[PDB]
């Protein structure tokens, strides 16, 4: 499917996170595709995990 | 009452040209005349008040003058965003009255339209009517001929046109022609064609589709 | 900033009544004249009435005298137009304006206008259909898509794209009255061909008179 | 009936504008000539060439 500029931005953030491994990166991207209503929540958990793996 | 007679009805000029439009009071109104601009579906904008005074924030290319009962509005260097209706109004006596308006159009180089066609949506086709849309995009001049053919039969009486306001930047027009048929009739025929004749095209352009094609 | 905001316009039957309001801000209507001016669809401007709120002096166009009344409440900085015994020819956008503000003997500020429709016809919300981009709506690497907003009454409808984020290349056509007595229009937008399938395109359609709000996603067929 | 008189306005420097005047044939005629006289004050003496039974004019200004 296609995405608005907001969904694109969440994708971009998770794609660029330096401390995620690729299983985690793609898992979070998959969640963004799964449920757009959860974009903010998903991004927040991705950030927490990225920070904890610094 | 006092009537205000505006002239011309329509004036068309190139970007950078000086244009003058006029307004005549049926009797003395001293200098009690204002000019308004109206465009892009917006409210009237005051340009000039008391015949010759420029309202704050209005570009200096606008000016007004009076000679007896004759009032003029002049635009010294016409810009594309000046395409509009212009109205004069007197307040010398009650009722305050308006001129009937002058429309200013921008003259520019000829541009042939991009011609596109849209079959009825599957969503519309669930119920009983079919709308076919022919789109002519970003062309000049406004004059264009759009004819519908269904299985090569010329259609009449079942289409309507709409045209956009002259574009604020590139001074082009766009036009839609919509053919309306019953769903039953749409499903009975195969070839749907929009034929466009325009000065910018070396010969008429037909845009078409077969019902059912991807 | 000086501002005037009209409200109250809507569909009314012939012989019916409507009340418009004109809310002023950024100045006091006690210091100016307030006018109502109307405009029939596709026609010129016509003065309707005026009031000087400081002393309540009023004047009317002959065509509305006795049927319309203008008034003001300086405590609410608002003017009003009561419209009774309405007729088809009263159909128009009604603007309020000020005159004499800051010493300017002209109408220097106007509201956005409110539409009054006098008709026996009933309110009807639009159907919103996709105009899907296809091989038949693309050339030169750009593609046209849109929404058909069909069969509504009365005017107006508004259309935006992607909640106002998409404005370039948009053409929203003037509504046209169909033989059915219902309005229809299309709004189209031209975008890069390469963006189809990756960028979401949604037309946001609002028909306030029927409380119809539709967000229609438009994608390739 | 209401008629439209179409006018080409041809200025000395080769610039061209077009205008339309509407009303009865006699009103529109009078307005077209009035407008020409007005423009002539700034743009030079005019000449008006009539075509199509007077429904079209070519109005040239001397500069
Ligand atoms: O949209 C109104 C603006 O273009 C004018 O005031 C200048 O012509």
């Amino acid at each position: 499917g296609s995405y608005n500029k907001d969904q694109q931005s969440a994708f971009y953030e998770i794609l660029n996170m330096p401390n995620l491994n690729e299983a985690q990166r793609n898992g979070f991207i998959q969640s963004l595709k799964d449920d757009p209503s959860q974009s903010t929540n998903v991004l927040g958990e991705a950030k927490k995990l990225n920070e904890s793996q610094a | 009452d006092i009537q205000m007679t505006q002239s011309p009805i329509l004036l068309s000029a190139s970007v950078g040209d000086r244009v003058t439009i006029t307004c005549r009071a049926s009797q003395d109104v001293n200098t009690a005349v204002a000019w308004y601009q109206q465009r892009t579906n917006g409210s009237p904008r005051l340009l000039i008040y008391s015949a010759s005074f420029l309202y704050s924030g209005v570009p200096s290319r606008f000016s007004g003058s009076r000679s007896g009962t004759d009032f003029t509005l002049t635009i010294s260097s016409l810009q594309p965003e000046d395409e509009a209706d212009y109205y004069c109004q007197q307040h010398y006596t009650t009722p305050p009255t308006f001129g009937a308006g002058t429309k200013v159009e921008i003259k520019r180089t000829v541009a042939a339209p991009s011609v596109f066609i849209f079959p009825p949506s599957d969503e519309q086709l669930k119920s009983g009517t079919a709308s076919v849309v022919c789109l002519l995009n970003n062309f000049y001049p406004r004059e264009a001929k759009v004819q519908w053919k269904v299985d090569n039969a010329l259609q009449s009486g079942n289409s309507q046109e709409s045209v956009t306001e002259q574009d604020s930047k590139d001074s082009t027009y766009s036009l839609s022609s919509t053919l309306t048929l019953s769903k039953a009739d749409y499903e009975k025929h195969k070839v749907y064609a929009c034929e466009v004749t325009h000065q910018g095209l070396s010969s008429p352009v037909t845009k078409s589709f077969n019902r059912g094609e991807c | 900033e000086v501002q005037l905001v009209e409200s109250g316009g809507g569909l009314v039957q012939p012989g019916g009544s409507l009340r418009l309001s004109c809310a002023a801000s950024g100045f006091n209507i006690k210091d100016t004249y307030i006018h109502w001016v109307r405009q029939s669809p596709g026609k010129g401007l016509e003065w309707v009435a005026r009031i000087y709120p400081t002393n309540g002096y009023t004047r009317y166009a002959d065509s509305v005298k006795g049927r319309f009344t203008i008034s003001a409440d300086t405590s609410k900085n608002t003017a009003y137009l009561q419209m009774n015994s309405l007729r088809a020819e009263d159909t128009a956008i009604y603007y309020c304006s000020r005159w004499g503000g800051d010493g300017f003997y002209a109408m220097d500020y106007w509201g956005q206008g409110t539409l009054v429709t006098v008709s026996s016809a009933s309110t009807k919300g639009p159907s919103v259909f996709p105009l899907a981009p296809s091989s038949k709506s693309t050339s030169g690497g750009t593609a046209a898509l849109g929404c058909l907003v069909k069969d509504y009454f009365p005017e107006p409808v508004t259309v935006s794209w992607n909640s106002g984020a998409l404005t370039s290349g948009v053409h929203t056509f003037p509504a046209v009255l169909q033989s059915s007595g219902l309005y229809s229009l299309s709004s189209v937008v031209t975008v890069p061909s390469s963006s189809l399938g990756t960028q979401t395109y949604i037309c946001n359609v609002n028909h306030k008179p029927s409380n119809t709000k539709v967000d229609k996603k438009v994608e390739p067929k | 009936s209401e008629v439209t008189i179409k006018v080409n306005l041809i200025f000395a420097d080769g610039k061209i504008q077009t205008a339309e005047f509407k009303g009865t044939f006699e009103e529109a005629t009078a307005e077209a000539y009035r407008y020409a006289a007005l423009l002539a004050k700034v743009n030079g003496e005019y000449t008006a060439d009539l075509e199509d039974g007077g429904n079209h004019m070519n109005i040239k200004f001397a500069g």
